[PDB]
């Protein structure tokens, strides 16, 4: 099956550059182009610039050549370079597969990376746990706390929890660090005994933390 | 370049019901049209290509329309699960543009939010901090007011809180509001009150803990 996916900074330090790899799998980038197409958090989406099956590129002038993009055909990996980065760079970074019928539409894509241009320092979170009460539907969490900068990701017993779980778009506090709550619905009948883990990802700054959700 | 304005950047309408966003160009742009749907935490999806054709394994319900200047994407029964910010693209020259998207939000009855308070763990405490978390959990509409007690006063610039996108199989909303004290303060105080008004309740409804019972 066709599939691209993101490795990406997460913090670059404004004026530095940004490099993002793009790893395929499921078709040869010798035969198709591949684009990438950013998203500030919130707002609308911008096409970067492509690379042909062939290896020409071509880039959308408001890039002012900051931008360049290259490959690797035999290891399916396609590279974007971006110089010079300020604020307005802060965004989700896609890589995407064009159709063939070339067709500049964008039939597959990865789950992109966000990359925050700041100053600041990479910060894991803190990972306390939200106790289902003890005082029937009963609600539990994880409070993931203190990192910088987004995104984290959460699941809940490795995914196989999905059914009731909400979790929240984080918030940035004076501190200059997130904060952000996931949690989940369940019968009240299962909290003596059925387990419950929350599962912490913040790439940023390679952090995992898996935190065991008990009664008090 | 070429610009694609959508009119709304909301839609308002119900499950079953048929919507069509409109995406107008810059300049006559053929049928180069694509339509992509975002859902929320996901990228974008792309549905119809050269304004009226359906990708693989789109569903039936959806399609586009328009040639020229003025597009149509259409969802001939909206489903739950539609909820989402709906993109156009041309695909007719270089820089590809997209226009500014519509997200579409569904209205459904009343549903009261499920209220649940959270302590701060003793961990966190070790810490120096106390954050007091509110979970208001399935709700409709989105409006609703939670308001912090602590020994019964009204607290006033210590919380933040947060909102769920519509969900996808009840189209309902749930909201996060965390209350952040030093540790001395919450060690300080006993009662701590969360007190949620909302158009489902037919009086506000708290739900509180006394620290250390």
């Amino acid at each position: 099956q066709v599939q691209l996916k993101e490795s990406g900074p997460g913090l670059v330090a404004p004026s530095q550059s940004l490099s993002i790899t793009c790893t395929v799998s499921g078709f040869s980038l010798s035969r198709y182009s591949v684009h990438w197409v950013r998203q500030p958090p919130g707002k609308g989406l911008e096409w970067l610039g492509m690379i042909w099956g062939g290896g020409s590129t071509d880039y959308n002038s408001a890039l002012k050549s900051r931008l360049s993009i290259s490959k690797d055909n035999s290891k399916s990996q396609v590279f974007l370079k971006m110089n010079s980065l300020q604020t307005d760079d802060t965004a989700m970074y896609y890589c995407a597969r064009s159709g063939v019928r070339a067709q500049a539409w964008f039939a597959y894509w990865g789950q992109g990376t966000l990359v925050t241009v700041s100053a600041a320092s990479t910060k894991g979170p803190s990972v306390f746990p939200l106790a289902p009460s003890s005082k029937g539907t009963a609600a539990l969490g994880c409070l993931v706390k203190d990192y910088f900068p987004e995104p984290v990701t959460v699941s809940w017993n490795s995914g196989a929890l999905t059914s009731g779980v909400h979790t929240f778009p984080a918030v940035l506090q004076s501190s200059g660090l997130y904060s952000l709550s996931s949690v989940v619905t369940v019968p009240s009948s299962s909290l003596g005994t059925q387990t419950y883990i929350c599962n912490v990802n913040h790439k940023p700054s390679n952090t995992k933390v898996d935190k065991k959700v008990e009664p008090a | 370049d070429i610009v694609m304005t959508q009119s709304h950047k909301f839609m308002s309408t119900s499950v079953g019901d048929r919507v069509s966003i409109t995406c107008k160009a810059s300049q006559d742009v053929s049928t180069a049209v694509a339509w992509y749907q975002q859902k929320p935490g996901q990228s974008p999806k792309l549905l119809i290509y050269s304004a009226s054709y359906r990708y693989t394994g789109v569903p039936d319900r959806f399609t586009g329309s328009g040639s020229g200047t003025d597009f149509t994407f259409t969802i001939s029964s909206v489903q739950a699960e539609d909820l989402a910010v709906y993109y156009c693209q041309q695909h007719y020259s270089t820089p590809w543009t997209f226009g500014g998207g519509t997200k579409l939000e569904l209205k459904r009855t009343v549903a009261a939010p499920s209220v649940f308070i959270f302590p701060p763990s003793d961990e966190q405490l070790k810490s120096g901090t106390a954050s007091v978390v509110c979970l208001l959990n399935n709700f409709y509409p989105r409006e609703a007011k939670v308001q912090w007690k602590v020994d019964n006063a009204l607290q006033s610039g210590n919380s933040q809180e947060s909102v769920t996108e519509q969900d996808s199989k009840d189209s309902t909303y749930s909201l996060s509001s965390t209350l952040t004290l030093s540790k001395a303060d919450y060690e300080k105080h006993k009662v701590y009150a969360c007190e949620v008004t909302h158009q489902g309740l037919s009086s506000p409804v708290t739900k509180s803990f006394n620290r250390g019972e």
